[PDB]
């Protein structure tokens, strides 16, 4: 019986961890293209000047 | 005293059956109680964890 409860709370926990980290990965790569957007666009004003 | 000893062997082997009861019955009782309480906790934990 102790193994049944360990399966129930393992299923619950991994449903959450999966659903969290997958959504956080979307935000993580949106910060990236915005970071790359800055570095390359301030590198234009540096070169042209 | 040889006569009050052939019978006293009989009194002794009946006390060995009797002392079996007082001991196996006492230990059987205190252990089956703990097994039942832990089963209630175990079936509840599955629901509680659900």
């Amino acid at each position: 019986l102790k193994a049944q409860a360990l399966a129930i709370e393992t299923e619950a926990e991994l449903q959450r961890v999966q659903k969290v980290r997958e959504l956080e990965l979307v935000y993580a790569r949106a910060q990236l293209e915005l970071e790359v957007s800055k570095a390359q666009q301030l590198a234009e004003v540096e070169v042209k000047k | 005293q040889s006569e009050a000893e052939k019978a006293r062997k009989e009194l002794l082997e009946l006390e060995a059956l009797s002392m079996a009861v007082e001991s196996t019955g006492t230990a059987k009782a205190e252990a089956e109680s703990r097994a039942e309480a832990a089963r209630i906790e175990g079936e509840g934990s599955v629901l509680q964890a659900k």
